[PDB]
């Protein structure tokens, strides 16, 4: 929705 | 285990085809025309992104033949380039293999907004720096990004290092020849593009810059709305009233139109009192209506509010070393070359 990519190491996907 | 191989040319360097290898090929985000892929090279073991964009049969692709004249430390780098399958049946597209850069400016501004916390101003000096230096690059071959958001500003948290990404919105514009009004994203569209017009320049970039730096100030968009009403009206909100000196600038098919009448908000007061004002300064020489009045990429890398940037003795929170930050070339000193006197500071 609002973030580039599905993961990220400061929240879940 | 399963390895692809393709013929793909690289993104700089000579026009020749060549077969790259990747493999762990899994999906990390959404395009507008397909899946974005990760993917690692075999023969280096680095991890790159493959996009999918619509090859126009008619004209070359505006992004590609701007990222393959690009290069630069603080723009993402185009490594290979070829065509496929995909989505829509019977369409050919375009693949796009870039280096990977794991996070964004965006994912750890909301990691700081989401705990009540501030964003530390050592890295919002460190990123907002960078990505003038992005801008001051591309500009100088009269290309405007139009697209300037936090979620494009891809991130190494280790070394703090930026790099810009997503040219697909990306135009080099020739003055006297117009340009559609309906890029940039919303919240960082400048009032320009608000008011729908074709008659602007790259200074639309700085714009969406100073909209990030009050955003990553504030913990959260200084100018929001779903329309551009309610964007204008927070924009009315803090600058005031735009005059009719100022529509002329901007788009003098406006001047004449009712805005709501309200008397400009001190920049003091918009963010919290600890902000530091080199920080609130700037932030009020980048969000100007009068396009013309607002900084350059370049002078906005001189001002004194990345001064502690030119420290010889600058150092990270974490300890570690701070990024490249004054291997300026003349490419990139092009619009104002005098100004590398701040720019490379004595120990450079
Ligand atoms: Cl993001």
């Amino acid at each position: 929705r609002e973030f580039r990519f599905f993961y990220s190491v400061y929240a879940d996907p | 285990s399963k390895v692809t191989t393709v013929v793909a040319t690289p993104g700089q360097g000579p026009d020749r085809p060549q077969e790259v290898s990747y493999t762990d090929t899994k999906v990390i985000g959404n395009g507008s025309f397909g899946v974005v892929y990760q993917a690692k090279l075999c023969d280096s073991g680095e991890l790159v992104a493959i996009k999918k964009v619509l090859q126009d049969k008619r004209f070359k692709n505006r992004e590609l033949q701007i990222m393959r004249k690009l290069d630069h430390c603080n723009i993402v780098r185009l490594r290979y380039f070829f065509y496929s399958s995909g989505e829509k049946k019977d369409e050919v597209y375009l693949n796009l293999v870039l280096d990977y850069v794991p996070e964004t400016v965006y994912r750890v501004a909301r990691h700081y907004s989401r705990a009540k916390q501030t964003l530390p101003v050592i890295y919002v000096k460190l990123y907002m720096y960078q990505l003038f230096r992005s801008l001051a690059y591309i500009h100088s071959f009269g290309i405007c990004h139009r697209d300037i958001k936090p979620q494009n500003l891809l991130l190494d948290p280790d070394t703090a290092v930026l790099k810009l990404c997503d040219f697909g919105s990306a135009k080099q514009l020739v003055r006297g020849e117009p340009n559609v009004s309906y890029i940039c994203s919303r919240y960082y569209r400048a009032p320009e593009l608000i008011f729908g017009a074709t008659d602007y320049t790259s200074s639309i970039d700085v714009w969406s810059a100073g909209c990030v730096l009050a955003e990553l100030l504030l913990g959260q968009p200084i100018f929001p709305g779903d329309s551009g009403v309610d964007q204008l009206v927070e924009i009315i909100k803090v600058l005031g009233t735009p005059t009719r000196e100022q529509i002329r600038e901007m788009n003098p098919n406006y001047t004449e139109f009712k805005f709501p009448q309200i008397k400009a908000h001190p920049w003091t007061k918009v963010f919290r009192p600890r902000t530091p004002p080199e920080a609130i300064a700037l932030c009020s020489r980048l969000l100007e209506y009068t396009p013309t009045a607002r900084l350059t990429p370049l002078e906005a890398c001189a001002h004194s509010f990345f001064d502690e940037l030119r420290d010889p003795n600058v150092k990270l929170p974490n300890g570690r070393d701070t990024p490249a930050l004054f291997n300026f070339t003349t490419q990139e000193l092009s619009s104002n070359p005098p100004l590398a006197t701040i720019l490379i500071p004595p120990h450079a």
